[PDB]
RNA sequence: GUGAAAGCGUGGCCUAACGAUCCUUUAGACCUUCGGAAUUCGAAGCUAGAGGUGUCAGAAAAGUUACCACAGGGAUAACU
RNA sequence: CCCGUCUUGAAACACGGACCAAGGAGUCUGACAUGUGUGCGAGUCAACGGGCGAGUAAACCCGUAAGGCGUAAGGAAGCUGAUUGGUGGGAUCCCCCUGAGGGGUGCACCGCCGACCGACCUUGAUCUUCUGUGAAGGGUUCGAGUGUGAGCAUACCUGUCG
RNA sequence: GCGACCCCAGGUCAGGCGGGACUACCCGCUGAGUUUAAGCAUAUCAAUAAGCGGAGGAAAAGAAACUUACAAGGAUUCCCCUAGUAACGGCGAGCGAACCGGGAACAGCCCAGCCUUAGAAUCGGGCGGCUCCGCCGUUCGAAUUGUAGUCUGGAGAAGCGUCCUCAGCGGCGGACCGGGCCCAAGUCCCCUGGAAGGGGGCGCCAGAGAGGGUGAGAGCCCCGUUGUGCCCGGACCCUGUCGCACCACGAGGCGCUGUCUACGAGUCGGGUUGUUUGGGAAUGCAGCCCAAAUCGGGCGGUGAAUUCCGUCCAAGGCUAAAU
């Protein structure tokens, strides 16, 4: 070792060149990948090909809590809400995760309304050809039925806007800073608090 | 590319450019970092200060999510405001521009700098520095807690 | 309590209407039907007591509730288990006394 | 054995900004429309009306 | 501290008399942390010393080989 | 004086070399670093993947609040978080006169000294949820900081290291 | 002495199963040192090589006794990132994951236990039939020390309403795969050559100028190549249509309930020892000792006590795809 360079520590001890990994197949696994799709679509016509609707969720933790992404599938109390049976989502292209438990309103309403949206959407052949049950849709509609290749429904975020609004008195005179540092001080000494209180 | 490789100008010249009595061997001064304190020591310590010992506590499992907090200087604020949303902020002084810095990703606002020029801003974020909440208030704005 | 809107301090978080969780079928996990109580009295009465419990009902007879959960908390390995065999154990005193 | 034997996970490919491919498609592009430029490649462009 | 005072005193009239990392241990704060929330033990941190490396820029270390082996050295002995 | 080599010193009573043909030794890869070429620029990088497409391992296209690096640092940590300079030299340019002249301009870089952020110390009016805030005022202390960004990608030589 | 059962013994008894072979990937066990640390013992090499076993076309894993602390995600697997990071380490040499986030693919389920008792409703063998991968009849046997059925925590049992859902066959095609047959154009004139397939001239085909052969660089001499057409066979799976009977006892779906609501033990957990891991007052595994509980139990990355809170439900089992 010689002169002022970064401190090595390249982990090339072990028969590393045996577990050497290269990716000239990368362009075989695409091609395969979009064979095995198109089967599938062929397979399913004509039903979506982007697959059974997702429920929106929440980002964990308080790094992506503020971003929705797909979920697994709607909970229980969800398809409750939305009048849809568990047994049948599966059936009607709606995943069901009933392990997800609902904690605010609004992650409930906003899958009760996706599943309304959807089932406003959707159209439902019937079992056999000449019986028309309950949930099968009408003739005309089955007629003008065609197979979606892309998200019928995108999960998108509100874009942000920046508005005009009126600086009040009341917004003048607010101390953010002074706000922030008591709240804090308050969470560090509720403790030390509690305890002078119950001993007094 | 092998015709601009060196060695290829020191074909026949005998040590191939690693001289005649010092010469080329396998690990003259051991392997990577060995030496670090005895004979590798003067390197260290002139390039190195610090390399030897441990300081401050551990912490088991830590997860970094817990810590995001990205920040934004108050001289960046006003490049966040779309044009025409400047130019109505500009036209009309009874009103003011109302920037969420957490809709574009930033939690605290840091005050470096200095805003545009008799302008009035409200600024809604999780955290504020007392300068930056110090400056918008000078310039006639508010701050906001959100979370 | 609902969340007060802030990042810092007591009840922080983002402001949303708490929902109380659905009532689930695993809200009973640890409770058990009446048969399977008057299963397990039926052969606490066959069976009877193993040693360790008979030792720690004598020394809560004695008297010496201390040296009683050093013996539990010794047999079973943990305070918590040690706690709940004793009070087992004083349980089935009182009954007996009674 | 030969000496420092060939390997297949020898870096094979490149990776060249998009932005600079395609400031070469435009500048051959461009190329293509000088016929001095025609000319020199070697193409027989005596012939073509313009 | 001393002297009336100027002033002198940050060890010995001057030129030698001594010691890193890791670990342990002591002193200091109404100090920081144990990462679901509190209190208390315990533990872990911050600053300054102490336990030592005398091969003294600091491995943890007994012989024998005439039964012997290898890489070298005329950088080095046993002739001329 | 016989070449090659080690050597203070080889024509050496120093070692290799009987002769010829062919083969024969600083490479590939990963992490960095300076330098240079190229693109873009407070950004930069589509090749994990997706849409396709020379009927196609290429080329082309695609970044939703994706991610990496950069865009803020100082503290073990709790935590806090850049008030936006001055001055001596100095390139270029503009005026008066033709002296090694005077005036204005004063980028790059260098020297010196302030100011701001943070660790540590010190300091304390007013408010305040009583432990927080911070008018004024600091320091022979400490920093891989700030004071109108300079990075990201990529090519090659060279250097350290596995 | 007979009979019933139990345990066991002999059968070339009737009918079945198993051993062994291969190595690129896969699963389990066992297990070094060279080497690096400029010496060396912990460490590293490496949870590797060698050794001993077990499968498939993939294996393994898999439906939370999970991740987290958020406004919360939601079986398993893999890729990118996390990250050369948290951590570990004669804190030396070195070593080094996981969660979130973005993608590929997606699929969920089966049991044990209380619950026929107006009768084991279950299953195997022989024999005889049938539209024979199975169905029916009869007869022996297994099984009550429990075969069927219901139930599996997401629930569920029971009761009452709603009238919402549930019952095959055969034909012809499409889709997939594997094959067979035919189909363009010069071998014109001159020269050199042993031989034109070379040079010059004149023509032609081209959705065929990939390639090969033939006496030298051959699109048009031959096989082929491009694009049609026709023909044959598998896979009984997916899919469209057509022809006929289409029976809701019963079972599910939805709503209600002052009733119940059964969930895996020498197992978890604890002490200690050894090994391993980034796992640090101890990550997993294993031996020995102790040894649970049901308003309970495991986890929440610093040991301990107290009070709360969050999250799941182990000690039984199956499961395609992304790799
Ligand atoms: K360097
Ligand atoms: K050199
Ligand atoms: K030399
Ligand atoms: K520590
Ligand atoms: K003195
Ligand atoms: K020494
Ligand atoms: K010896
Ligand atoms: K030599
Ligand atoms: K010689
Ligand atoms: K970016
Ligand atoms: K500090
Ligand atoms: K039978
Ligand atoms: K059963
Ligand atoms: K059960
Ligand atoms: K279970
Ligand atoms: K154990
Ligand atoms: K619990
Ligand atoms: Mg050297
Ligand atoms: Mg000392
Ligand atoms: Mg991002
Ligand atoms: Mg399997
Ligand atoms: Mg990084
Ligand atoms: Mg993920
Ligand atoms: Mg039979
Ligand atoms: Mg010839
Ligand atoms: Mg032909």
């Amino acid at each position: 070792m010689k002169h002022n360079n970064v401190i090595p520590n390249g982990h090339f001890k072990k028969h590393w060149q045996n577990y050497v990994r290269t990716w000239f197949n990368q362009p075989a696994r695409k091609t395969r990948r979009r064979a095995a799709r198109q089967q599938k679509a062929v397979k399913i016509f004509p039903r979506p090909t982007a697959g059974s609707l997702r429920p929106i969720v929440h980002g964990q933790t308080l790094k992506y809590n503020m971003k929705v992404r797909a979920g697994r599938g709607f909970s229980l109390e969800e398809l409750k809400a939305a009048g849809i049976p568990k047994k049948l989502a599966p059936t009607i292209g709606i995943a069901v995760d009933h392990r997800r438990r609902n904690r605010s309103l609004e992650g409930l309403q906003t899958n009760v309304q996706r599943l309304k949206t959807y089932k406003a959407k959707l159209v439902i052949f019937p079992r056999r050809a000449k019986k028309v049950k309950a949930g099968d849709s009408s003739a005309e509609e089955l007629a003008t039925a065609t197979q979606v290749q892309g998200s019928y429904m995108p999960i998108t975020r509100e874009q942000p806007a920046v508005d005009l609004v009126k600086v009040t008195d009341e917004m003048k005179s607010f101390n953010a800073y002074g706000k922030l540092r008591i709240e804090r001080t308050n969470a560090r000494h509720i403790g030390a608090r509690l305890k002078r209180a119950a001993e007094a | 590319t092998t015709r601009f490789k060196k060695n290829r100008k020191k074909r026949g010249h005998v040590s191939a450019g690693h001289g005649r009595v010092g010469k080329h061997r396998k690990h003259p001064g051991g392997r990577g970092n060995a030496g670090g304190m005895h004979h590798h020591r003067i390197l260290f310590d002139k390039y190195h200060p610090g390399y030897f010992g441990k300081v401050g506590m551990r912490y088991f499992h830590k997860l970094r999510n817990k810590f995001h907090c990205p920040t934004i200087n108050i001289d960046n604020l006003w490049s966040l405001v779309p044009q025409e949303v400047k130019d109505k902020a500009k036209s009309s002084n009874a009103t003011a521009p109302f920037i969420d810095v957490t809709q574009y990703g930033y939690f605290k606002v840091l005050g470096k700098g200095v805003l545009p020029q008799n302008q009035a801003v409200v600024v809604k974020a999780k955290l504020i520095s007392k300068n930056a909440e110090k400056k918008i208030k000078e310039a006639g704005g508010a701050v906001v807690l959100t979370a | 309590q609902p969340n007060t809107g802030l990042s810092v301090g007591l009840n922080k978080g983002h402001v949303v209407t708490k929902k109380e969780l659905a009532p689930r079928p695993s809200d009973r996990k640890g409770k058990t039907s009446k048969r399977v109580h008057f299963v397990r009295s039926l052969i606490r009465e066959v069976a009877g007591f193993a040693p360790y419990e008979k030792r720690i009902t004598e020394l809560l007879k004695v008297g010496k509730d201390k040296r009683a959960l050093k013996v539990a908390k010794r047999k079973l390995g943990t305070h918590k288990r040690a706690k709940k065999k004793r009070e087992e154990m004083s349980n089935a005193l009182r009954k007996m006394r009674a | 054995r030969m000496f420092a034997p060939t390997k297949i996970w020898r870096r094979w490919h490149r990776k060249i900004p998009v932005n600079q491919k395609r400031y070469a498609v435009a500048s051959a592009i461009a190329a293509s429309a000088v016929p001095s430029l025609v000319l020199a490649r070697g193409h027989r462009i005596e012939s073509v009306p313009e």
